[PDB]
C-alpha cells in the first residue's frame, strides 16, 4: 500500500494522488 | 516534481497537500 | 485529554496520532 | 463535518477517533 | 486509541495535543 | 523518562498525559 | 493537484515536498 | 510575491515549483 | 535571529528547536 | 505569558530560551 | 542555545524559524 | 553543505543563519 509505495520505497506527488478520495 | 521517502506524519502531510478538499485515506494496513 | 482547535494540516496531524496504524479518512466538506 | 468543526469550533480526540479505519 | 514511537519534535507535538491548556514538560534528560 | 517510554519504546496517548502539568 | 492556502511555516513545508532534492529559495516580502 | 500570495490568496503546486533550484 | 509570530503547536516546535536536550516547559494561560 | 505573547504579538528566540529547563 | 540533527522538513522548518523575513535557501546538493 | 553540516552532523542555530538570505 501507501507505506510501501511512498515510505519504504519512494513515490511522486502524482502517485500520492492515488490515495485521494 | 520529485520522488522522496514520505513516512508517518510526513506522509499524511503530503496527502493533505496533494488531495486537499478531495480528502484522502491513509490506510497503512493497506 | 483536552478539546482541540484544529485547522488545516493540524487536523491531519491530530488524526494521525489518534488513529495510529488503523489509519483514517480525511473528508472535508466540498 | 469534523474537518470544519475542529476548525470553526472545537473537537475532541474521542470525536477524531470516529474517523479512524 | 493506539501506541506508536513518538520522537523529537513529533513527541512534543503529541504532548501539545494531549495536554494542551494544562501545559506540559518535555524533559529528555529525565 | 519520556524519551525512553515514548520514542525508544512506544507509548499511548494516556501515557503521554503523564507529562502534562 | 489542488490549490493551496499556505501561511507561515506551511509554505516552507509545501516548498520542501514540491522541490525535493532540488531545494528551493524562500523569499518573502520585506 | 509567492510567500504572500499563498497566504492571502491561494497558490498552486505548479507556482511553488518555480521556486525550486 | 528574527522575531517570531507563533501560535498553537508552532510555539512548541520553536521551543523544541531552541531548547534541544535541555527541554522546556509549556505553560499557557488558563 | 510567553504562549500568549508569541501568538498575539511577537517574541524572540532569546525570550523562548527562558523556558528551557 | 543547542546543537541537534536537523533533517528534511525539520531542517527547513529550522531555517524558516531562524531566517524568517530575511528568507533562506535550502540547497541540499550544496 | 547544509545537509552535511546540520543533518548528517549537528549544527547550532547560529550556523543555520549561514543559509539565510
Ligand atoms: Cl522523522
Ligand atoms: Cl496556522
Ligand atoms: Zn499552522
Ligand atoms: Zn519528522
Amino acid at each position: 500500500g501507501i507505506v510501501e509505495q511512498c515510505c519504504t520505497s519512494i513515490c511522486s506527488l502524482y502517485q500520492l494522488e492515488n490515495y485521494c478520495n | 516534481f520529485v520522488n522522496q521517502h514520505l513516512c508517518g506524519s510526513h506522509l499524511v502531510e503530503a496527502l493533505y497537500l496533494v488531495c486537499g478538499e478531495r480528502g484522502f485515506f491513509y490506510t497503512p494496513k493497506t
